[PDB]
């Protein structure tokens, strides 16, 4: 009855992050002789739902799903599915569907808190599209709690967003230094914006970590391709990939799921963007 | 039956270098297990090795118990240094 | 009889370059409602041939193929295929199989020659795995011809290889400055090694372009994420992708192939890694 | 029937921003063609637009000839500035 082909809906594989994850998937879906049928959605809520139909229709043992925002509706439709579905590096507040991720809010805290320890007054935050549950509902909080927990002014102007592009990461550094009270340490929601933050902050004639210290996320390889070398919160994309499929393998070959709601370990890799 | 190591791989035991050490354990027919920080799960299982999160400089023990222990505990050593994990 | 699913064999999609190409593919295979079934080969001649069997077997209207080295044998097996096959960003000297690429040897020349013009004595070359036909048989030549055509010592020691990793790109810069006659301009076979070349050369206390000037390849986004901004030979990966599938669409829906051996345009993007 | 532009897109007419301008031409039913440097190929064809290689700052002409020219030459203008290509 089955097809030996699991489907995967990703936003855009021309992205280090999503592709890095697609590779974890592959390798394991391979290990269990399952073909994959990849398709991008460019984070389009409509195309996302549609893609899910087409794929379900063409009979697929399972489905992997990634989105920056799992809509309240997505859950309705992804519940009415006929086959196992597990989310990867994407979250939804009810846990009706399996999902392998990292403990986000924690790492966001652990990092900001690492700077408080370092002895910092004004900590800033440069995140991405606030409308994404993973951001405003998880990473931002962490940043705030890490602060409110040490009694520091939770300043709505110290959090400035941008898309996940290196370019944006530079503007934020400018709009941030535009402040009367300049930050001395910046936490960035992700590696590539963090690179833009270094540069943008350097062009103004400041030093890293000498002046402001920075800390990224994902620990992608761009983390090493800078000067100084970016300190990043580690998120194992390939692992999120691997484990995301593997758990699907269990759900599909009917083994026994210890927990369908997973959350692999995380840490910080202290390089030089922070002394 | 067992062989303890020390990981010097910047990557630790993740990604492909990990999927490799798990793919090189489903080959043998004995019973291999990995033990990190006193936690033990089937070294022949992805979610087990990927759940641990073996950073760098972490001592780990490979335990083999079956009709071909020596053979397992031997090739795994190769598999380790051939992937540049521990030493 | 068909399946509406074309297969694609790529080496590793966790690579900016290959993933960037995979996206061109997707988008167009989508545009013509064809499912894709992606699989990596990690540049393993055995796994490559094997992957081709599995995919052909599971009945696929067509196949896209990418490799750093199309073996003399690959051509035998890819001739015995039952369905259209077109190569992408991969080459083989006989042209028995379609293939969309860039005019490599030309761009390699055009770039080295751009430095001669700039007024350079000792031009060096940092390429990747010489055993790959696209490199030694195309890019290297270009570098040499550009030189021999201006009467300059073709020095076998000025060409130093490495894998396509940012790390390697740094060692080459060291082994290159180890020379009594130091280069004043370096041509790098690819964007990410070019980033390593900048840094490695900067750590020694030299300036770019002030001391040695550099020029990359692929014009990937890392081209903009450096300081200075990498000047790169433009190769349109997504386009190679798109056009590679589209031509396959023609071959598969039986339209009329003007030429099955394609080669899209190319240029240089002069940023600041070269004054 | 025709509308000439000037491209100020660092990317020129490649990748998705190009696949977009070709996908927004297979919609209409007239006959649209692009003309760069005096070369003309079916603007409703990928290999045609991808073969040209329209860099940046290159003046280009969109020619529409059919039962819905104005409609085509109109939406394409949107499609252009909506993608940030020319002006
Ligand atoms: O490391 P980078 O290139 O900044 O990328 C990370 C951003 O890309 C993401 O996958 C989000 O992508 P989307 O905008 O396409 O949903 C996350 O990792 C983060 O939101
Ligand atoms: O821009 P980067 O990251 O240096 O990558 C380019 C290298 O990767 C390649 O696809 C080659 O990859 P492989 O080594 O996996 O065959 C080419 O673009 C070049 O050989």
């Amino acid at each position: 009855k089955k097809t030996t082909t699991v489907g995967v809906i990703i936003p855009d594989i021309s992205n280090i992050f999503y592709a890095e994850l697609a590779r974890g998937i592959e390798d394991i879906a391979t290990m269990y002789k399952y073909n994959i049928i990849l398709s991008n959605s460019d984070q389009n809520q409509d195309k996302e739902l549609h893609l899910l139909n087409n794929m379900l229709g063409k009979q697929v043992d399972g489905i992997i799903f990634m989105s920056g925002n799992v809509t309240e509706e997505h859950v309705e439709e992804l519940k009415k599915s006929p086959v196992p579905v597990v989310l990867a590096a994407s979250i939804e507040s009810t846990n009706q569907i399996p999902s392998v991720t990292i403990d986000y809010e924690q790492a966001a805290f652990d990092a900001v808190q690492s700077l408080i320890d370092s002895g910092h007054k004004n900590i800033a935050f440069v995140s991405g599209t606030l409308e994404e549950p993973i951001n405003h509902a998880k990473k931002v909080k962490g940043y705030k709690r890490a602060l409110t927990e040490s009694g520091l002014p939770v300043r709505d102007s110290y959090i400035v967003e941008g898309d996940y592009t290196y370019d944006s990461g530079i503007e934020a550094v400018e709009k941030l230094l535009e402040e009367d009270e300049k930050p001395t340490a910046i936490f960035v929601g992700t590696d590539e914006m963090a690179l833009g933050v270094i540069h943008g902050a350097q062009d103004r004639g400041l030093n890293v970590p000498n002046d402001l210290e920075i800390i990224g996320f994902d620990n992608t390889r761009l983390s090493t391709m800078v000067r100084p070398q970016l300190t990043s919160v580690v998120q194992p994309m390939y692992d999120i990939g691997a484990v995301a499929m593997r758990l699907l393998t269990k759900y599909m070959n009917k083994e026994t799921v210890d927990s369908s709601i997973v959350q692999l370990p995380h840490r910080i890799e202290f390089r030089q963007s922070t002394k | 039956a067992q062989k303890t190591f020390t990981v010097t791989a910047d990557s630790g035991i993740h990604a492909r270098p990990a999927t490799t050490l798990v793919q090189a354990a489903s080959k043998f027919d004995s019973d291999i297990n990995l033990e990190f920080n006193g936690k033990t799960v089937n070294l022949k299982s992805i979610m087990g090795v990927m759940s641990l999160g073996i950073q760098k400089g972490a001592t780990i023990t490979i335990s083999a118990e079956g009709s071909d222990e020596a053979d397992a505990l031997a090739a795994l050593e190769d598999t380790m240094s051939k992937e540049g994990l521990g030493e």
